[PDB]
């Protein structure tokens, strides 16, 4: 029992425009069907939605102006509830029109403010004031004065004054300190000339003086008005807040109700609407095991409408190539997303993401088999988890965030399988592990096998500990024994490790990935295609590659350090096979009679090629004859199936060598990354140790998330997607469909 | 979640309504004629009534 896509109906509705109306609203709700569009080359205005779809496009910017204000005001705007029931009756239409006259009202409101807040400015200058004491930064006086001087020789006095904490200026739009220093003239050409200074001048000049008491007392007057506007003004300010916060709370309920009406219409748009009555016929994709609960949807939608249209929806003779529905949740959505990124797989084809949640995460653990970075990135995960509720009820801009967060139970996967692997490769940040189960060999032993004082000598050398001396021996219960973690050949022991073990793995892998071809050839009633295809595939795979496998077991427990000299190379013998190379001496012989075995294998994966390269288009030109097809094309395309099947086997085998080439890569970054930064922090003297290697740990910290966590994790990751999407998925899963996009009122948070 | 029966059930009821709203609007129609033939009838009677009237 394999995952496929869900079954697809292509179905027509028709009922009453009415109920229509309703339904719509309703099967939205739902969210689980996809309606077409039975109109194609007919535009907006052909579809006639266009007046209910212009009133939402005003009745939105108008909100999203007035929830600009609402924002500026810092109004919770909740949205936590009204808005889901998304009642859609005529009225609304109406109540579209109250909305404009309540964000109306506001753009007066502020309006008339500004107009008052310059009223208040301009009476608060002559306040101060009462040839002028007005409002001047000293930004030119120093200047005015010369100019002056310049005009006339300063014939009359100015008056000087200095305004503590002075007033925001208007065109300032904020508080400056004002000094003023203005001359009065007698002459008129002069007051004319000063005139004209002081307009292009910074200074704050048209003062109405007066010398008489009434001058105070207008002054008073002055006063008294500014009292009066700025208590005006207050009140204003006051009912703009409560307003805009009262409006607030129905807003936010709007905004959803609003872009579902909008929605809805959109969709009643991408129909075909009847000439002779006023009903609606549609076609629509839905699944198939869900059309049950439609039909209840569109009951209770028809109920609600008072025609109560049967509104039966009935399916027709699927016929054109219907969407790729997966159904996924909160895990697996991530992981469907990464697979479909490649591509829609074909309808019904197997869906290859359930095997991705621990295939790929796996095969990153491989790429990424660090102890400690696999804490890291495991804990990473949870925080994003543990804070999902309030990431992800937010807005998040940065799209870099987002996108790890979107993935984060992909991630939380890839670090618990990055300990796993960790631990087995006996790594943590360069450190191994040890149990004290370590026992590769007994060093007392040692001693005793003819070392007698070697540390002498030693001072200058090496010395490798020998194999096979009689007191060495037995594996290590868990992963690599910790003692390679301190020899100077890590660097051969392990690397051989990892390169036949990225081969058993990738091979292994690749022979899984054929084996799905054969349920999908089944599926589709492919005799053709497992008779000629899947069977002779599987075999040239097999005998090429899977036997390659087998003999590096059998090597590993074939072959004893006694047999060290001479010891066969699996990749010599592995081309040799190849090649038909046997010759007489020079390279011993894995186990008797290989020769035999080496040259049947060949022949047969040889003779698998016919089968898959020309075999299936001779038997469809007898069945097309035998009847009676463009044999031509065939015979080409069938040819390219083989070609590039053959060649990619073999490509597609060494590709997998990116699992060693990353992995050597990590081990090798965090072992420089080590040794040349925090062993730095360690030293004979205490005090500066101590302190030193707080600040050398936290470079350390930095470069091993900068270089590692990040980009190695990302090279990691993409390099086992990339394995993913070319070498697995390429067996099986090919052809190509749509994406399903159904009608549904997903778009609430947006 | 209909069967074959169900779905020619629904198109005999869709059916039924086209032919409810035929007689409806036909009787809507045949009203309004009623309606019209009255309004002119009585226009005409009192028009020439009258000159009868006047003459004799």
């Amino acid at each position: 029992e394999l995952f496929r896509s869900e079954e697809m109906t292509l179905a027509q509705l028709f009922l009453q425009s009415e109920a229509a109306y309703c339904c719509v609203s309703e099967l939205e709700e739902l969210g689980k069907v996809q309606f077409r569009d039975l109109n194609p080359d007919v535009n907006v205005f052909q579809r006639k939605f266009v007046n209910e779809v212009r009133r939402c496009e005003e009745m939105d910017r108008k909100l999203r102006f007035v929830e600009k204000e609402i924002r500026k005001a810092n109004i919770p705007i909740m949205d936590t509830g009204e808005n889901p029931e998304v009642p859609f009756p005529r009225d609304m239409i109406d109540l579209e029109a109250n909305f404009e006259k309540i964000e109306n009202e506001l753009k007066e409101i502020n309006t008339n403010q500004e107009a008052l807040k310059r009223n208040f400015l301009e009476l608060t200058e002559l306040k101060f004031i009462l040839f002028v004491a007005g409002v001047i930064n000293r930004e030119r006086i120093p200047t005015f004065e010369r100019m002056l001087w310049r005009v006339c020789r300063g014939n009359v006095f100015l008056r000087q004054a200095e305004i503590e904490n002075p007033l925001e200026d208007p065109v300032t739009g904020d508080y400056v300190h004002k000094s003023v220093f203005i001359i009065f003239f007698q002459g008129d050409q002069l007051k004319n000339r000063v005139k004209k200074i002081c307009e292009g001048f910074r200074a704050s000049l048209y003062p109405c003086p007066e010398t008489p008491q009434e001058r105070k007392e207008m002054a008073s007057g002055v006063n008294t008005r500014i009292d009066d506007l700025q208590m005006v003004l207050n009140q204003t300010e006051d009912h703009r807040q409560r307003v805009l916060q009262a409006a607030a709370k129905n807003i936010r309920v709007w905004f959803i109700k609003v872009r579902k009406m909008k929605a809805i219409y959109h969709t009643l748009n991408l129909c075909n609407i009847d000439v002779t009555q006023k009903c609606l016929i549609a076609e629509v994709w839905c699944p198939v095991t869900d059309l049950d609960s439609i039909q209840f949807a569109l009951r209770r939608g028809t109920e609600h409408s008072g025609s109560t249209v049967p509104s039966i929806l009935n399916r027709m003779q699927t016929n054109q190539t219907p969407p790729t529905y997966n159904k996924t949740n909160k895990f697996t959505h991530g992981f469907q997303n990464i697979v479909d990124a490649y591509g829609i797989g074909t309808y019904r084809e197997i869906n290859p993401a359930p095997y991705t949640v621990i295939t790929f995460p796996f095969l990153f653990a491989v790429m990424f088999g660090d102890f400690g970075h696999g804490i890291l990135m495991t804990l990473f995960a949870v925080w994003m988890v543990l804070r999902e509720s309030r990431i992800l009820s937010q807005k998040n801009e940065n799209e870099m965030f987002s996108m790890v967060f979107s993935g984060r139970y992909i991630i939380l996967l890839m670090g618990l399988f990055s300990i796993y692997t960790g631990l087995i490769y006996n790594d943590c940040f360069s450190k191994s592990l040890n149990i004290f189960g370590s026992s590769w060999s007994v060093r007392p032993m040692f001693t005793i096998g003819n070392w007698t004082e070697e540390t002498l000598l030693g001072s200058s050398v090496l010395q490798l500990n020998p194999a096979i001396p009689g007191v060495f021996g037995g594996p290590y219960p868990f992963g690599i024994d910790p003692i390679w973690n301190i020899a100077t050949n890590k660097l051969t022991f392990l690397n051989s490790f990892k390169m036949k073990m990225s081969v058993i793995l990738g091979i292994i892998h690749m022979l899984f990935g054929v084996s799905l071809s054969l349920f999908n050839h089944i599926y589709f009633k492919k005799p053709l295609n497992i008779y000629f295809g899947f069977i002779p595939e599987i075999i040239f795979m097999s005998s090429l590659f899977g036997y390659l496998v087998i003999l590096i077991f059998y090597k590993w427990t074939a072959y004893d350090a006694h047999s060290s000299r001479n010891a066969p190379s699996l990749l010599i013998h592995f081309i040799n096979m190849f090649l038909f190379s046997y010759p007489e001496s020079g390279n011993a012989m894995l186990y008797s009679g290989q020769k035999g075995i080496q040259c049947f294998l060949i022949v047969v994966a040889m003779l698998c090629v016919p089968w898959m390269l020309l075999f299936k288009p001779l038997i469809l030109r007898h069945q097309y004859l035998r009847k009676k097809f463009d044999f031509g094309d065939t015979m080409v395309h069938q040819a390219i199936h083989t070609i590039e099947y053959c060649l990619g086997c073999i490509s597609n085998t060494a590709s997998y060598l990116r699992l060693w080439a990353l992995s050597l890569a990590h081990a090798q970054l965090s072992e420089v990354l080590w040794t040349m930064v925090i062993h730095i922090g360690l030293h004979v003297r205490s005090l500066a140790g101590g302190l030193g290697l707080f600040f050398i740990f936290a470079a350390f910290a930095t470069l091993t998330v900068a270089i590692l966590l990040i980009m190695e994790g990302l090279s990691a990751f993409l390099h086992a997607l990339r394995l993913h999407w070319v070498e697995f998925q390429n067996k099986f899963y090919t052809g190509t469909g749509f994406k399903f996009l159904p009608f549904s009122f997903e778009h609430i948070r947006e | 979640a209909l069967s074959d029966a169900d779905v020619q059930k629904q198109i005999k009821h869709m059916m039924a309504f086209i032919e409810q709203e035929a007689n409806e609007k036909a009787e809507e129609i045949d009203a309004k004629a009623e309606e019209e033939f009255n309004i002119e009838k009585g226009r005409l009677v009192q028009t020439q009534r009258l000159k009868i009237m006047e003459y004799y």
